[PDB]
């Protein structure tokens, strides 16, 4: 007789993995000890097509921050983690100053300590983040592009002057908290192809669904 | 001494002996505020419900024990066994009646009790390595019944010893003849398939063996007259 | 200070705990959420709306795809003939892949309510005749002629009095678990299932097309209900 | 028509060591009893239903089997013992042991 | 924050701390409970209830192990024969294990309340005669004969008249510790014993069976009460 | 004076261990680092012929999780134990993705911190579980199978990309509360053969207890 | 949670420590005490005697 399930937040609860940072110490990935990785939430394999389920949407988000070796173990290595809101500078090198500055918040916690756990809020400077923009912003490869949608950066690397003993594995979950939708719109049938446009592949356009022979056979 | 009836069923039995009814429950209906209100599962009472006298089973001196299943005894007796076969689910109380027929000169006592549940285990082989799993003919034998071959354990790996904790009567030949039980629907939901599951089994064990005298009719007819209460069906196949 | 004794489950991180953590920005204040119109509250309010139903699940040729929606009744047609069935399970393939209700069964793992159809004749108005629409519960097969449907639970369409009609199921109830290959899925069993057959045939005069399509449209009561988050999808964000 | 065999039927201890005598079914059986005859002497009650002991037997006689085989095990031996043992069985036709010549060894 | 000293017993596991722990599943509504027919409560509630008390616990062979439950009567037996004897030990070996009581003792480490057993007679209806019961409290040898038997706590019972009694132990108690070998076992010393002795003999008509078998149940008062549980079994769940 | 001791919670309380993973470094025994296992409650020998007792029961359980090495020491390596529902689909791999589903709750912990711990609710969609079942779910082998008793997987495995550095044991206690029971019935006198069905072994029906000599004799 | 700083003393073992700790056997009710003659309270008592 309930029907508590079938809610918004019941449907968007949950925190999914949404990012993994990789700071090794011989290697092409991310070489000076640090990385920059600006929020997306399509992190989540499955998030995309459940929120392109409605135009507009608002929300908070609980991250929460997983960090140990590639084989998953524990060591006394200390971390920073920066969040540089949109609009704030994002760090160039391992020496930036912004890793200083006040005005982007920053949590050190060490690899032992349990996750990091913070709440960031709806911070699109409209009234709500809209999956779908038909129009540019004042034939284009501006189309589609509402960037008020920004939530922001965050900024991850071993504290100290030099490299970290330890090759690191950062991974970065995501729960989703007090969400309003508005205008639904028909659930995503075909396969995307790009982060930012709704483009398809108008060669292989499938069939929503399983197709049978006849009509009349089941 | 008096004789109900039930349609067109009339059966002659003693005034009103002690009767059980099983965990002092007493076979009602289902309200409307259930699982499937839409689908208004009809409830029948005319012909449906009545006296049905199943195929009287011979006490002999050498006879293991009996046991029926429901409500499998009866989905292929008459208009019941009509509306529990084209009938997707089901739910159906039970008045129970076993009574025998013997001179002041025999001797005997017979456990009756009811199950819910009764799951038949066979012997597995013997040495207890085979994983045979027990036949259609041993775990719904219809309305002819079926008959233990371990009645201690009562082909189940429980004592009988411990029977009595369920809705149980007895028959001492030198005291009474006939036992009475009502059932209630007992199951883990409120509907249920009738040819699938048999919410209950049906037991009757000679614990005191039959006796007599050379020349004494050797053989004690038991004779199971059943009736279903409060006995509901839905959706029509 | 003030005794405490830690209990196991300390320091553990729950993906489904949904405790409070620290705002990373104590001193902003959001923009001021304004009035949007159609705000969604709760998914059951989207199930009980009227998706057009792909019963003509059947061809695949990308240009013909727009077939799928509509399936066609024809002056060749005899009277009796079998014109198309279908299964009442929302949440399997074939045709309940189309409709919203369809897509949305699939984040969930549980279900059971009425559901809907409603079907729409979109042929020429000078067409009349009459439709045999019936509905066999989950166990009896489907029906062998015209007449044992017509024994069953069904309605006379005459399309040439009222151009719609909406057929209401009973119930469903994917509750019945299931553990086949090695993979355990909560199916159906409960394939109720729609007959559609011609009770009389397609007439029209001269002037008139020869056949018309029809389009089936399905939502369910408000006595449906889901449960089980389950997120599973084909489509997922590329790399 | 179900057989019991003893092995061995003629037994010799040192004495102080153990002693094991065996009794083999042709068929699988219940249980098994043990008796004891010395000479001039009627059987004696030992073992019965194969591992319990009659109220007079030391502790140091044993007993086990399941199925098919069936042992009577002493230890340790003493020349106190020498007797021979039958074992039976009852669950057809009453059977009885060979039997086995224990003896002290010098 | 707020001031704290952690206190021994910190990060321990009692596997019988009873507190609380966090919810895998917070969000699920299990499927609400529904009335079923007799509920139980409270264990004692099957204490109460008539069981078989296997008295004739000798024959052994597999197909006489129904025999167990019923003992009998005789002409052969003449006036003052003792017919059966045994003791009043609910937990221990013996005759008590295959009644329910019995086995819900062996999952308990102490007890105490009266007892009552009853006794049904089978036999033919023609016949007649007597039989003493008599109770000798524990510590009293069982009666040398019937008349010694007969000036103690004892009833006479004529089958004649009615074929049930129901004999009440107005006490046991299951207190007394012992630690023989090196395993410390609680163990009675209460026997109290239950002795039957033939009064008059079995009489009985031409055409009526010369033996007759009787029925032992028991079960105990409501006063009847079992401290510090103890899971010991000989039947387990193989690999 | 007092029964509160025969009541049934009490009877069922206490956590008992039903589950002991191995996780061998080398070995034929879960060669991936990794293990499932489906919930058990007979785990614990003693627990079968008790909860037997009755037609049908309910009831809620507390797990707690303890790990070690197999000398019962304690190193710093984390763990996931994660646990899927009856429904969802149990890892077939050491990467499956069933690791990362939301909906699987999981629960991260070091070996170092304390046991793990948490609640799980009555599953079953019938409205108790039920131990006997007479009949077949629409001579067979699917006689006595009510698969609605399903309480879930328990998937345990070493955090990170690579195979642990330790070879670990984990064992699963099992409390059960808020005990509900139904249509008491005879005690299981013969010995158990089977997980699935009652069957019990036709030659050696033994008497439920001891025997004696006479009916004589004491 | 709630903020909390644990000050000296915190893990120490006072063997003069009267605090509680968790009862081994919780259900448990130990045979009541019944009345027993001569009951001393405090030691004064069989100082003047």
């Amino acid at each position: 007789h309930s029907t508590a399930e079938t809610t918004l937040d019941s449907f968007f609860s949950r925190a999914g993995l949404v990012g993994e940072i990789d700071l090794p110490l011989k290697g092409t990935t991310n070489p000076n000890g640090y990385a920059n990785w600006d929020i997306d939430i399509t992190g989540y394999a499955q998030m995309r097509r459940k929120v392109e389920l409605f135009t507009y949407m608002r929300f908070d988000a609980e991250f929460t921050f997983v960090a140990c070796t590639p084989t998953g173990e524990v060591v006394p290595q200390l971390l920073q983690y920066m969040f540089v809101p949109p609009g704030a500078p994002k760090p160039d090198s391992r020496e930036s100053l912004a890793w200083q500055t006040a005005t982007n918040p920053s949590v050190f916690v060490k690899l032992s300590d349990p996750p990091a756990q913070v709440s960031v809020p709806f911070m699109s400077p409209a009234s709500a983040y809209q999956w779908f923009y038909d129009g540019y912003p004042t034939k284009d490869l501006e189309y589609g592009a509402m960037p008020n949608n920004m939530m922001g950066t965050f900024s991850v690397r071993t504290v100290g002057t030099s490299k970290s003993k330890y090759p690191l594995v950062v991974r970065i979950y995501m729960r989703m908290k007090h969400v309003r939708a508005w205008i639904p719109r028909p659930m995503r049938n075909q396969n995307y192809l790009f982060k930012a446009n709704p483009n398809y592949a108008g060669n292989s356009i499938k069939p929503t669904g399983a197709s049978r022979t006849a009509i009349t056979t089941l | 001494v008096a004789q109900l009836t039930i349609g067109n069923s009339t059966i002659t039995t003693q005034e009103a002996a002690n009767i059980i009814v099983g965990y002092g429950e007493w076979p009602s209906y289902c309200s409307d505020s259930d699982a499937t209100a839409v689908d208004k599962p009809t409830r029948p009472d005319v012909s449906v419900n009545r006296f049905y006298t199943l195929d009287t089973k011979l006490w002999e001196k050498s006879s293991k024990g009996w046991y029926w299943k429901f409500p499998d005894v009866l989905t292929e007796t008459g208009v019941f066994g009509q509306n529990a076969q084209f009938h997707y689910l089901y739910r159906s109380g039970f008045c129970i009646h076993v009574q025998c027929n013997a001179s002041k000169f025999h001797q005997g006592a017979l456990l009756v009790a009811v199950l819910p549940e009764y799951v038949i285990g066979t012997v597995a082989g013997g040495t207890g390595t085979e994983d045979t799993h027990p036949p259609y003919k041993q775990t719904q034998p219809g309305a002819d019944g079926f008959e233990l071959q371990h009645p201690y354990v009562l082909d189940a790996g429980i004592p009988i010893s411990q029977l009595t904790v369920c809705p149980h009567q007895w028959i001492n030949l030198r005291t009474n003849n006939c036992a009475t039980i009502i059932v209630p629907y007992i199951n883990a939901l409120p509907f249920d398939s009738a040819l699938n599951h048999c919410n209950f089994g049906l037991l009757v064990v000679p614990i005191s063996p039959l006796d007599y005298d050379q020349g004494a009719t050797p053989v004690i007819p038991i004779t199971i007259t059943l009736a279903p209460m409060c006995s509901e069906f839905a959706g029509l196949r | 200070g003030f005794p405490t004794e830690l209990k196991p489950g300390t320091n553990q991180f729950l993906t489904t705990d949904d405790g409070v953590s620290a705002p990373i920005l104590p001193n902003f204040h959001p923009t001021p959420c304004i009035h949007i119109p159609g705000e969604v509250r709760n998914l059951l309010e989207l199930c009980q709306v009227e998706t057009i139903l792909e019963v003509n699940n059947v061809p695949t040729n990308a240009t013909s795809l727009m077939e799928r929606l509509r399936f066609p009744v024809s002056a060749q047609a005899g009277k009796g003939e079998l014109c198309a069935v279908f299964r009442a399970d929302p949440g399997r393939n074939g045709p309940w892949q189309s409709t919203l209700l369809g897509q949305l069964c699939g984040y969930y793992t549980q279900w059971s309510g009425s559901l809907e159809v409603t079907f729409m004749f979109t042929g020429s108005f000078m067409a009349t005749g009459k439709m045999l629409i019936a509905y066999t519960p989950p166990g009896g097969p489907l029906p062998k002629d015209r007449a044992t449907a017509m024994l069953g639970t069904h309605v006379i369409w005459d399309f040439g009095l009222q151009s719609s009609v909406t057929l209401v199921i009973p119930w469903i109830s994917n509750t019945h678990y299931r553990a086949h290959a090695r993979d355990g899925v909560f199916d159906y069993y409960t394939t109720g299932l729609v007959s559609i057959w011609y009770q009389t045939n397609y007439v029209v005069p001269i002037g008139a097309p020869n056949t018309a399509y029809i389009i089936a449209l399905a939502a369910a009561q408000k006595n449906f209900t889901m449960k089980l988050c389950k997120d599973a999808s084909d489509i997922l964000q590329t790399g | 028509d179900i057989v019991l065999t003893q092995s061995p039927a003629i037994m010799s201890a040192s004495p102080g060591e153990k002693v094991t005598m065996t009794c083999s079914a042709s068929s699988s059986v219940s249980y098994i009893h043990w008796y004891q005859q010395k000479s001039g002497t009627s059987p004696k009650r030992w073992i019965y239903d194969t591992s319990r002991l009659a109220f007079g037997v030391p502790g140091r006689f044993s007993g086990s089997g399941s199925g098919t085989s069936y042992s009577l095990t002493i230890s340790s031996m003493e020349a106190e013992d020498a007797a021979t043992y039958y074992c039976q069985q009852w669950s057809s036709n009453y059977t009885f042991g060979g039997g086995t010549n224990l003896e002290i060894k010098r």
